[PDB]
């Protein structure tokens, strides 16, 4: 995935 | 014939709301750096990296974020200013991050989506943005403290003496357009929202917004650049010429990562550069 990406988006 | 009508009205109401985050979101803008670029201005005086030696008193009289007395740094002029470039990067990715969610609908995308679109739009962003602080002769740094020449960037050894030089290259004919924050705003959000990135699964949404955003962007090109019809069709074929930069970015990534000690990327690169291009 792009787990730091996806954290930054919540 | 153009008109005011509560069409174009919600268009300029789009492009205020934009340029409002925009300069929330962005420390820097190219506001504040053309005035710093010219002294045409106060706080200002950065200190000049140009050569070895005004590179070394400059690392002690800049405060860079990424400083901190305790930690180890590489012995190689050439890395440690990869690793500001790396530490830049991944504040710009929250900045354009928080930037996008201020973007009318971006948020009620379908969340995989959002991450397609960051995933893809941050470094072509990088370089529109990165552009704003440069002239020909270098580049600001370090929200302004620092200017470092385009000269000494070349002279670092290979491969590292190539790696800002296409970007020097694109601002210049890119600041040649002469647009302001207030144009770059909406063209940054045109680009966060291109329905056309790999593996987007929701793709009608995504359309629907840059169509919006497309037309703000159009109204606010013939509305702020009287002297210069087709600037709409230019900005939008930067666009293309951002991709292969990228592209080219990507494949000089690979030689310093096959060729230097274990150079690092930090992990928020390495998701965005996977699977890429
Ligand atoms: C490294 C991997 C990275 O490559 C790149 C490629 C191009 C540009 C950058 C980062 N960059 C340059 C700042 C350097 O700043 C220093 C700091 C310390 C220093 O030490 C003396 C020297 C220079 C930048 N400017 C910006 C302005 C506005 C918005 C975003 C901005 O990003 C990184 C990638 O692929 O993401």
């Amino acid at each position: 995935r792009h787990k730091i990406l996806h954290r930054l988006l919540q | 014939h153009m008109q005011l009508n509560p069409e174009s009205a919600d268009l300029r109401a789009l492009a205020k709301h934009l340029y409002d985050s925009y300069i929330k979101s962005f420390p820097l803008t190219k506001a504040k750096a053309r005035a710093i670029l010219t002294g045409k201005t106060t706080d200002k005086s950065p200190f000049v990296i140009y050569d070895m030696n005004s590179l070394m008193m400059g690392e002690d009289k800049i405060k860079f974020k990424h400083i901190t007395p305790l930690q180890e740094q590489s012995k190689e002029v050439a890395i440690r200013i990869f690793q500001g470039c790396q530490f830049r990067s991944v504040e710009a990715v929250q900045e354009i991050t928080e930037y996008a969610k201020s973007i009318p609908g971006f948020v009620n995308l379908d969340l995989n989506d959002q991450v397609t679109l960051l995933k893809y739009g941050v470094h072509e962003i990088i370089y529109t943005m990165l552009a704003s602080l440069m002239n020909k002769d270098g580049v600001l740094i370090s929200e302004g403290q620092g200017f470092m020449t385009r000269e000494f960037l070349k002279s670092l050894r290979k491969p590292f003496g190539d790696f800002m030089e296409p970007k020097f290259e694109f601002a210049v004919k890119f600041n040649a357009l002469e647009l302001d924050d207030s144009d770059l705003a909406i063209f940054i959000a045109v680009i966060i929202l291109s329905g056309d990135r790999p593996g987007l699964l929701n793709v009608k949404p995504i359309e629907d917004i840059q169509d919006n955003l497309l037309q703000a962007l159009e109204l606010q090109l013939k509305l702020n650049h009287p002297e210069s019809s087709q600037l709409f069709a230019k900005l939008l074929q930067k666009m293309t010429d951002l991709r292969q930069i990228v592209t080219e970015h990507v494949q000089l990534l690979q030689v310093i990562k096959k060729t230097e000690t274990d150079m690092s990327l930090h992990p928020l690169l390495q998701e965005i550069y996977k699977d890429l291009y």
